[PDB]
RNA sequence: UGUUCUAACGUUGACCCGUAAUCCGGGUUGCGGACAGUGUCUGGUGGGUAGUUUGACUGGGGCGGUCU
RNA sequence: GUUUAUUAAAAACACAGCACUGUGCAAACACGAAAGUGGACGUAUACGGUGUGACGCCUGCCCGGUGCCGGAAGGUUAAUU
RNA sequence: UUUUGUAUAAUGGGUCAGCGACUUAUAUUCUGUAGCAAGGUUAACCGAAUAGGGGAGCCGAAGGGAAACCGAGUCUUAACUGGGCGUUAAGUUGCAGGGUAUAGACCCGAAACCCGGUGAUCUAGCCAUGGGCAGGUUGAAGGUUGGGUAACACUAACUGGAGGACCGAACCGACUAAUGUUGAAAAAUUAGCGGAUGACUUGUGGCUGGGGGUGAAAGGCCAAUCAAACCGGGAGAUAGCU
RNA sequence: AGGGUGACAGCCCCGUACACAAAAAUGCACAUGCUGUGAGCUCGAUGAGUAGGGCGGGACACGUGGUAUCCUGUCUGAAUA
RNA sequence: UAAGGUGAUAUGAACCGUUAUAACCGGCGAUUUCCGAAUGGGGAAACCCAGUGUGUUUCGACACACUAUCAUUAACUGAAUCCAUAGGUUAAUGAGGCGAACCGGGGGAACUGAAACAUCUAAGUACCCCGAGGAAAAGAAAUCAACCGAGAUUCCCCCAG
């Protein structure tokens, strides 16, 4: 049957990527979070 | 924004309250209206958006002496 | 609103004549077009 | 004690310029014009939306009855 | 044709067709504190909403209640003064 | 454990080890105990000072009355033969403890409500751009020719190739049954079944966001979650219940 | 003080008390330059769409209350020693 | 400062050094790829693609630098439109982004408590947003007092539940 993960890299890096997080205000607050967790990876990148 | 440019009058918040004092949020707008000044001086009109209020202060003190208080906080018009 | 005529205005009067008009009429009349200007000093 | 007027204001008419631009602004002009529209106040309407209430006794509960 | 992905596929939904109703265009209506955008680069033979549901024969009586539409004399009635 | 009552066929525990529930702060009252006593005690602060300073305050030594006010009395009433409350009992500050108050207040446990984010890689609808539909049927309109008509209409043959047309693979579905149900599989397999040029189906990308979307409408679907998603927060919500 | 060393170290080791140290950069505190800044004195001046008001709301321990005072969205509007 | 040393898992190898350029420690310098505010344009971060000026070429090319945006100021220029103004180009200066708490401001819940619930409470709390500083804010009486007086602001203990 289909599973609701159908990998597109394409999707995953314009949907969660490091551009689309910088791209807003809220997006720049995950990567502070996730920085200030110490967070090895900071995005889908 | 809706902010007079002349007096700086904004939004402000507060209550609406029913006869039995439900207070819900409400905003208290200022009476905003954009307007043609004629600039006697420059010799055109200034387009500058004002409450009534606003106005007032511009026919009491004059647009030239208003529109130098304009230039020292630096709202252009 | 008190002002001064400059030149002659009908149902006003004449030229230095101190004259109680509403304010519309001298904000986008009167004083734009050089008939009277505000009772200043 | 009618309407008329233009100058505020509107223009999702036309044309000109910023300009390589169906935005925007400025200008010219036509149309409308103290109307429309917006602010504050105010009466109405308002399950469109919201917060809630909608008793207890009881030979199970409800219905009926009861409550001093 | 459509539907309850995973117990219901149907008589349910939709449907062409019908009717009522709104809407003169900066349309009604909808999304939006707004600017705007959709409706539509359409313009009443159009567009929205509602009900009915091919087609055939048809669709009677009631406007008192509730709504909607029109009226505007009189009563009542807000801020204000 | 809960009960009127449990060997109960009521609850809980497979066993062991480790952890796991009346606390803490401040206020207040009572008891014990210690100090001082008609007094007791200081707070902040100063001080290198657990000292010493600091008596601002607080409690007590007087009550009665709503109060002015009076005062071992006072209030009541015009006034008490009276009557009510008082006089006729030592307090206060530590320390320990019992209770109370405010706090999560003995511990664990909701369904939910609100705030800010993350999600249309599943799915719903739409938008743009590409792709798919073996094979076989049926024979609409129209056309040509002949007949027919005043001319139409009409009518026969040939032609033509319409359709949410027909039969049927791929493809898309999911009507029945059996199996499976700690599965091969958190929805399938097998035999049959419906659609199969369309209101079809499919790839890639895009848009719509939570009282919001989208819905040929089932409260369906929105990442195995939906009569209000998920994640984090208010947060130890509250729990007269177990 | 404390730590280490083949078990428990004042005297084995590193320290500790105490006494000293900076080429260079640098915080600070005073000192005297330059640059800008101008004090003293006499005479004069003394914050207007403001205070205050009406309407709506908010803030004050104070819930409109008999409600002073403050803020102001809206409409107004003084006297100025 | 030195008789040892070439960081760790982690030995080895090849070496360096022992009276001072071994190593080690501190001050000041140098170097400091690419991404990231990221700033030459773009972009699915760590990549793709330029322009201009200079300098160097073995004519194949190579090297270096600069080129974001906004604000302010200045210069040059410059519409409709006569003057002009808008606008344009260049230059200088500044900003931008990040960061745990504290601080000022703009907005602002609900659960909950009231043994239900709406006034009220929770609470101007949580949370979102803007801005700052080493602290911030406040501050030199249009303040209190009570006919006596005090003398800006802030913080602590009382007053007092
Ligand atoms: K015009
Ligand atoms: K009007
Ligand atoms: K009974
Ligand atoms: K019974
Ligand atoms: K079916
Ligand atoms: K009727
Ligand atoms: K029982
Ligand atoms: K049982
Ligand atoms: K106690
Ligand atoms: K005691
Ligand atoms: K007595
Ligand atoms: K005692
Ligand atoms: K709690
Ligand atoms: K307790
Ligand atoms: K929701
Ligand atoms: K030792
Ligand atoms: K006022
Ligand atoms: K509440
Ligand atoms: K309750
Ligand atoms: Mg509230
Ligand atoms: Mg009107
Ligand atoms: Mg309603
Ligand atoms: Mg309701
Ligand atoms: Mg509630
Ligand atoms: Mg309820
Ligand atoms: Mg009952
Ligand atoms: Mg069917
Ligand atoms: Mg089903
Ligand atoms: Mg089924
Ligand atoms: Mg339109
Ligand atoms: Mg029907
Ligand atoms: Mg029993
Ligand atoms: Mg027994
Ligand atoms: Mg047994
Ligand atoms: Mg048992
Ligand atoms: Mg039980
Ligand atoms: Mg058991
Ligand atoms: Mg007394
Ligand atoms: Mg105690
Ligand atoms: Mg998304
Ligand atoms: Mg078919
Ligand atoms: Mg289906
Ligand atoms: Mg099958
Ligand atoms: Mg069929
Ligand atoms: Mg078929
Ligand atoms: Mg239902
Ligand atoms: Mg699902
Ligand atoms: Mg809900
Ligand atoms: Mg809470
Ligand atoms: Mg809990
Ligand atoms: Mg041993
Ligand atoms: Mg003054
Ligand atoms: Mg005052
Ligand atoms: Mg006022
Ligand atoms: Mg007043
Ligand atoms: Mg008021
Ligand atoms: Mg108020
Ligand atoms: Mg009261
Ligand atoms: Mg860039
Ligand atoms: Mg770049
Ligand atoms: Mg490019
Ligand atoms: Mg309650
Ligand atoms: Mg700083
Ligand atoms: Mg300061
Ligand atoms: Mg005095």
């Amino acid at each position: 049957m289909k599973r609701t993960f159908q990998p597109s890299v394409l999707k995953r890096n314009r949907s969660h990527g490091f551009r689309a997080r910088m791209a807003t205000k809220n997006g720049r607050q995950v990567l502070a979070r996730r920085r200030a967790k110490g967070r090895a990876r900071l995005t889908v990148s | 924004s809706r902010v007079c440019q002349v007096t700086g009058k904004r939004p402000v918040t507060g209550n609406n309250r029913s006869h039995a004092l439900n207070a819900t949020k409400r905003r208290f707008l200022p009476n905003l209206h954009s307007h043609r000044f004629w600039v006697e001086s420059e010799k055109r009109f200034v387009t500058l958006r004002v409450s009534a209020k606003g106005m007032r202060v511009i026919d009491k003190k004059g647009i030239d002496t208003v529109l130098a208080e304009l230039r020292a906080r630096g709202e252009k018009y | 609103m008190q002002v001064i005529l400059l030149d002659k205005v009908a149902n006003l009067g004449s030229l230095g004549d101190q004259v109680n008009v509403k304010a519309g009429y001298a904000r986008n009349f009167l004083v734009p077009q050089g008939k009277a200007v505000p009772a200043t000093k």
